[PDB]
């Protein structure tokens, strides 16, 4: 795989290669693959290879990273979100 | 303990492209 | 995602922002996604997002989280469980 | 070597409420 | 959830409450879930709540555990295997 | 860096009993 | 499970016994088992087990392992990625 | 905080055997 816009990953703190999981909100299909990036501004949301089966163009999906860390750091962790609208318009 | 916590995410993002054949 | 009233988080030990398992005895469907948290008292367990296409309002779930830990402690570790019948109250 | 162990868990608990289209 | 017999859990190194995955060889489902032990000596393999609805009587399944470690020690690691025959019987 | 890696299994055991009501 | 040739293995820095992700090209069935060191040359992919039941003989697919480190180091992290073409020709 | 990253993957190789039977 999934290439996303460099400026996507760079708002949600994910890194490449790093281990993504995705949640088709159109269809209900979750998978799991990694980030590939894709250059800044293009606004791409690719899912390719096999992952190309679970999402079409048009599917609008959550793309989501988990880190661990300890407890006492977990309880004060402040997610990354980035929130999008119409031609995938970052708020 | 460790604990698994969501990082971050990409609020409803619209899928752009699909490529069955590479890239993957 | 899974709002969770703030009272069952704790009593299960789940943290907000937490990565948890969802096994749905209803449907059998499993999924994974993470936690929120909802008011005191509310007794809310609300399946949002991608994950409204996993459980219905009505369904009975099993929501679990999981933690590493070395293998020394692991030998006696002891995990958070609440127990829950009717409309959510807690026995 | 580290264990993956269950932390937690709500037995049996009822959905209350479902929203496909929640942003937050 | 599966609760097993404690020998068995001894056997493949399995603790009770780690997390386990169970491969259905009979249907072809896949699940995780995690361990509980069940009296010695009763050969018993249960599964319980959501995870009903993966596995009958009568099926034959694979469960297994994975554990994290630096990458010299996992070059010279050695899995705990268990075999079965019959009657749950140990190999 | 860190691997994970099979722990142990179980090979081949049959299933002996089902509750969907409990044990869970 | 999943037997494969040795020199993929070297190839992809992916170790016997580690957990690896399969992703079907040809179904679109993602699943998740351990590999197997298959012996070198023999240019071998084989799904054994209940991972039988989600690949057939002739399916194209893409297997992946996954590792964990501190957010500085995987800043700079490189995966080792090995293509494929014809009857398992490392190209 | 640790991430979980590829560490490698073999791109688009072929099933040559499946063994549903496999006792090892």
């Amino acid at each position: 795989x999934c290439a996303i816009d460099q400026d996507f990953l760079d708002a949600a703190g994910i890194l490449e290669n790093e281990a993504i999981d995705i949640w088709n909100v159109t269809n209900g299909k979750r998978f799991s693959t990694y980030a590939i990036a894709a250059e800044r501004g293009s606004r791409i949301i690719s899912v390719n290879g096999a992952a190309a089966h679970c999402a079409s163009v048009g599917d609008i999906v959550i793309i989501a990273s988990f880190v661990t860390m300890p407890d006492e750091e977990a309880r004060t962790w402040r997610p990354n979100v980035a929130y999008f609208e119409g031609d995938n318009e970052m708020k | 303990m460790i604990r698994t916590m969501l990082q971050g995410k990409l609020h409803r993002v619209k899928v752009t492209h699909a490529d069955l054949h590479y890239e993957g």
